[PDB]
């Protein structure tokens, strides 16, 4: 009932993954709201239900497929389907609980987890922090398998949570940040797996604040600096929009554009 | 793997220069390419970058409207056209490969490859060759 974007890990290349993320971005935003050369996601307020979600179908070489559902308002994963079973993170209010009844409507075997999909919770359930969870094409292939096998009784919760952490970073965070897409491209290019460095983690943690600072900026300057980290962990402050233009590919809606 | 820069020199204020960054041993087509500059006693800084996707270009505020980056895939070369040069543009200029454009703000990537640099000096009066 929603647009679907397909990707496979089998034989994935820098190009196939790049083309995939581009398609995700193209379905998350209309392109009609662009500020400081950064697209803004749709405003949630009053957003019609047919416009609310997109579907991302992921397959691997073992012929397993899962379909993730992403909320267009924040690019984040809300649940998934494996065969004719569906699983949803705990929703935050009655409107969102109602919204997710419109996902995978041909699935009656539906379950809503008692937990949400935020990193703090998922790291607790996984027993590991993002800094110790490897990302790459291999991790993504394995995450697809683990999500699929939850539906057969074959994945326990820590592995499920780890697999969500992988998918959210490699799909949602890569769509949000061109820099993170680049970090995933490096892993594909060199056929390697590795945990995200501090630059990635701190960007992920800062997406909402960066979206605010950009949309509330005045003369391209932030009202208050945001502290980020370099790849070596060293800390630096950002005061202006321009240097973030290549880094950020999408922003959550915070306010109406200037008159 | 080599990245060779040429085109630097002494130019007058208001003048123009075109730098070249030519690759050997690999293809520039599938990387972002950035220009960076190091001026005396100053932090090394990203100047301009061109993506491997759809030719998207990015510029530091200080050079917007004066510098233009472009890529000639057939020649495995990237160029930096520098117009309306100012004394403040004097620096050693470097090109580097990256996966995506960052203007250097997160530091060097472990697999990024940098050239050895070309000096650009903006002054009306002669200087060291
Ligand atoms: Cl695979
Ligand atoms: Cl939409
Ligand atoms: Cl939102
Ligand atoms: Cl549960
Ligand atoms: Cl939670
Ligand atoms: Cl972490
Ligand atoms: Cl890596
Ligand atoms: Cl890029």
């Amino acid at each position: 009932q929603y647009p679907i974007i397909n990707f496979t890990t089998a034989g994935a290349t820098v190009q196939s993954y790049t083309n995939f993320i581009r398609a995700v971005r193209g379905r998350l935003t209309t392109g009609a709201d662009v500020r400081h050369e950064i697209p803004v996601l749709p405003n949630r307020v009053g957003l019609p239900i047919n416009q609310r979600f997109i579907l991302v179908e992921l397959s691997n070489h073992a012929e397993l497929s899962v379909t993730l559902a992403l909320d267009v308002t924040n690019a984040y994963v809300v649940g998934y389907r494996a065969g004719n079973s569906a699983y949803f993170f705990h929703p935050d209010n009655q409107e969102d609980a109602e919204a997710i009844t419109h996902l995978f409507t041909d699935v009656q075997n539906r379950y809503t987890f008692a937990f949400g999909g935020n990193y703090d919770r998922l790291e607790q359930l996984a027993g590991n922090l993002r800094e110790n969870i490897e990302l790459g094409n291999g991790p993504l292939e394995e995450a697809i398998s683990a999500l699929y096998y939850y539906s057969t009784g074959g994945t326990q919760l820590p592995t499920l949570a780890r697999s969500f952490i992988i998918c959210i970073q490699m799909i949602s965070e890569a769509a949000r940040f061109q820099y993170i897409e680049g970090e995933m491209r490096t892993r594909i290019r060199y056929n390697r797996r590795s945990a995200p460095d501090p630059s990635v983690i701190t960007l992920e943690n800062s997406w909402g604040r960066l979206s605010t600072a950009i949309q509330e900026s005045n003369q391209g300057a932030f009202a208050s600096p945001i502290q980020l980290q370099r790849r070596n962990g060293s800390k630096f402050s950002v005061y202006d929009v321009s240097i973030l233009i290549p880094i950020i590919a999408l922003m959550v809606y915070r306010c109406a554009p200037p008159p | 793997v080599q990245l060779a820069e040429t085109g630097g020199g002494l130019v007058q204020p208001g003048g123009s220069l075109r730098l070249s960054c030519a690759a050997s041993g690999f293809t520039l087509d599938d990387y972002a390419i950035g220009w960076f500059r190091q001026a005396p006693g100053k932090e090394r800084e990203g100047v301009s970058c061109i993506s491997s996707s759809d030719g998207r270009t990015y510029y530091a505020d200080s050079v917007k409207g004066r510098f233009t980056i472009s890529r000639d895939n057939a020649k495995n070369t990237v160029y930096l056209q520098m117009n309306s040069l100012k004394s403040e543009d004097t620096a050693v200029y470097y090109c580097a490969t990256e996966e995506v454009c960052t203007l250097g703000i997160f530091g060097h990537g472990p697999d990024d490859y940098w050239g050895q640099g070309t000096q650009v000096t903006v002054s009306s009066e002669p200087k060291t060759p």
